[PDB]
């Protein structure tokens, strides 16, 4: 959620997604942005796409 | 009159002939070391002789490998060259059976003539210029390095080394001055010899489009 | 009057701070958004996501700026030679003349491990050692210092004292440093370039 | 014959230590002896210094070829 | 009658002004010419000028007159010259890279929404940057596939 008034934690804007690439780390970026934050699972059909 | 104009004619002869020499076609040093005054001795005068054919050349056979390949050099005196003049020089080229023709015009080209200069004859090439461009040779400038055209075997060696496909190289375009300077047909590679802050020459290869 | 003029200048200085950073931000975003992809590979070329070459060799030399001790240069041989001199002040070894210097270095550089090095670097160290040889010649000449090692004022030999062990140590450490200044394959050169241009 | 550099890069150090830490966190076999250690990553750095790690990096060139190097066999440094 | 006085009679139509800059250093206390105008070809059309030693600050001018290689060197030169002119240091490798990127396509492609379209191919990074809906609809029109690369 948004911020302290409503329990939102922190925001990690674009300008830190840039420094993560700068260092070149990949598993850190992947974790921090999709594992920890909002990971989810979906289902697809290969035949139709 | 027009002392500058006479000097310009001298200098265009100088530069065009140096270019053709660098391209490998028949030229000799005694011709290269000609002087403006010697050129005056050869030619008449700007008012007395004019723009037409007085000291131009077509001796430029492919002395490099096979003189049968040759260039015309034409100096159309009209400021604007029209399609009919294109026909005149087309029949000149066809009659002489010469494969190439370097054309220089004073004040440019008509749209029909401009259009024709891309479709006149697939067998023939009639590279076009104006006197202004030829007043200097771009190769002499500081801001450009030397180049070489590479033969298919050398290209094969390079692409084998790094295991590329020619489309993966850097690009150069046919319209670039140096490209026209050497008449490089598209689908080729030239080596670039970049200077450096140290003796180490930077070498790199670039594909023409 | 002066107070008002001075405050007029102060606010003028103040007002640019945020605007300059706005323009800096729209440098940063649009740059890195275009240049972040470029990566440096194990063959040392720089290739796009489509795999097409951009630079045949990164940086013309394959060396990370993070290693340059000199002005965009990996070494300062004066400093290195002084450092090695200090740590190993062996008194037993003899002094060497220009001839000894050149023959000693030639005896060593011909080793293959050096031949694995960039030729340019080898030639440059050759020039450095040649220059120091010329200077030591100058010194011994100005004091006619006998190479036989027999003159009474032993101090005269301390002037430009160097020893073959020192030569070996200096050359090997130079090789070590040069080798460890290379860029490592996998590094994201584009992002670092973008931030370097932006900051 | 192998062409790539004989040193290990920063990134290889990072990923090998990371993956071996993940493994060691689970009940995978361990070789270096431990002085009351409790954290996976410390076990990882101990082994790496000991050159005990059971991993081979398969470097990839852009054209699909590859090399292999033994972690015990690369040049390592602090 | 009011129009005729404006007509050009002599000189370069495209030139605005020039000046003979003069120097005093011990190496040479001599003079040098500085020009403002946007036809580099024109000035070298003259006798007297050492045309082989000319230079135009404009990138497009050099590209037009000398070719892409001169344009590339001028880009690196100008970035570095402006930066030191202020007083910054920046390792030359970074700026060398950035120089080549702009010109690998056989043409100087600036960092712009137009340059980006002419330089990248994948869809999402276009859609993320600018002109999103236009790119999206045109992509659906073309039926473009897109790899996750
Ligand atoms: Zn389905």
């Amino acid at each position: 959620t948004e911020g302290r008034s409503r329990d939102g934690g922190l925001r990690l804007g674009e300008m830190e997604r840039d420094c993560l690439i700068g260092y070149g780390a990949s598993m850190l970026l992947l974790e921090r942005l999709m594992i920890s934050s909002d990971a989810f699972e979906v289902d697809v059909c290969g035949q139709c796409g | 009159d027009d002392e500058e104009e006479t000097y310009r004619l001298w200098k265009i002869r100088k530069t065009i002939m140096q270019l053709c020499h660098d391209r490998g076609y028949l030229v000799t040093q005694d011709e290269l070391d000609q002087t403006l005054e010697e050129f005056k001795a050869q030619s008449g005068d700007k008012p007395s002789e004019g723009r037409p054919r007085r000291t131009d050349l077509t001796v430029l056979v492919a002395h490099n490998d096979d003189p049968t390949d040759q260039m015309f050099v034409f100096f159309p005196e009209e400021p604007k060259v029209g399609i009919k003049t294109i026909k005149v020089y087309c029949q000149r080229m066809q009659e002489e059976n010469i494969t190439r023709a370097l054309i220089v015009v004073q004040q440019g080209m008509t749209p029909s003539a401009k259009q024709s200069l891309v479709d006149m004859a697939p067998k023939y090439i009639l590279e076009q210029f104006l006197q202004q461009e030829l007043l200097i040779n771009i190769t002499e400038h500081e801001l450009v390095p030397e180049h070489v055209v590479m033969t298919k075997e050398e290209v094969t060696e390079l692409l084998a080394r790094y295991k590329l496909r020619e489309n993966q190289l850097p690009r150069i375009q046919a319209g670039d001055p140096v490209a026209r300077y050497f008449g490089i047909k598209r689908g080729q590679v030239v080596k670039i010899i970049r200077p450096s802050e140290t003796a180490g020459r930077y070498i790199t290869y670039r594909l023409v489009q | 009057t002066e107070f008002f003029f001075h405050t007029m200048a102060g606010r003028e200085g103040l007002v640019d701070t945020a605007v300059k950073t706005a323009e800096t931000g729209y440098m940063q975003r649009r740059l890195v958004k275009s240049l972040e992809d470029l990566c440096s590979q194990y063959d040392l070329t720089v290739r796009s996501s489509t795999g097409d070459i951009i630079q045949f060799i990164y940086g013309g030399d394959g060396l990370d700026p993070a290693a340059m001790e000199g002005k965009d240069e990996p070494l300062e041989f004066k400093r290195v030679l002084d450092n090695i001199k200090a740590v190993f002040p062996c008194p037993s070894e003899p002094a060497l003349s220009k001839n000894e210097l050149i023959l000693t270095t030639e005896s060593i550089m011909k080793k293959s491990e050096f031949l694995c090095c960039q030729d340019s670097f080898l030639q440059e160290i050759k020039k450095f050692i040649k220059g120091v040889s010329e200077k030591i010649k100058k010194t011994r000449d100005k004091y006619g210092i006998n190479d036989n090692g027999t003159t009474e004022p032993r101090v005269l030999y301390q002037l430009d004292r160097i020893t073959p062990t020192q030569v070996e140590k200096f050359l090997e450490t130079c090789r070590d440093k040069y080798m460890r200044a290379q860029m490592e394959p996998g590094s994201a050169v584009g992002a670092l370039c973008a931030q370097s241009i932006g900051e | 014959k192998r062409i790539t550099t004989p040193y290990m890069t920063k990134y290889e150090r990072a990923r090998v230590l990371g993956t071996r830490a993940l493994q060691i966190a689970m009940c995978a076999p361990v070789m270096v002896e431990l002085e009351g250690e409790t954290d996976p990553l410390l076990i990882a750095m101990k082994e790496l210094k000991a050159r005990k790690i059971p991993i081979i990096i398969r470097r990839y060139l852009p054209d699909g070829s590859y090399e292999d190097w033994g972690v015990d066999e690369l040049i390592i440094t602090d | 009658k009011e129009d005729l006085p404006k007509v050009v009679v002599q000189g370069i139509p495209e030139v605005s002004r020039a000046v003979i800059h003069i120097d005093e250093q011990s190496g040479k206390e001599k003079y040098k010419l500085l020009v403002e105008g946007d036809n580099l070809r024109a000035v070298m059309a003259t006798h007297g000028v050492k045309g082989t030693r000319t230079t135009s600050n404009n990138t497009y001018e050099v590209e037009k007159t000398l070719g892409i290689e001169a344009a590339r060197t001028t880009i690196i030169n100008e970035i570095q010259y402006t930066m030191v002119n202020h007083g910054m240091s920046i390792d030359r490798r970074h700026v060398m890279l950035l120089s080549d990127l702009m010109t690998y396509k056989g043409e100087v492609l600036g960092i712009t929404r137009f340059g980006l379209a002419k330089m990248k191919e994948s869809v999402l990074m276009l859609a993320s940057f600018e002109k999103t809906a236009d790119h999206l609809f045109d992509a659906a029109y073309f039926g473009q596939k897109d790899s996750v690369c």
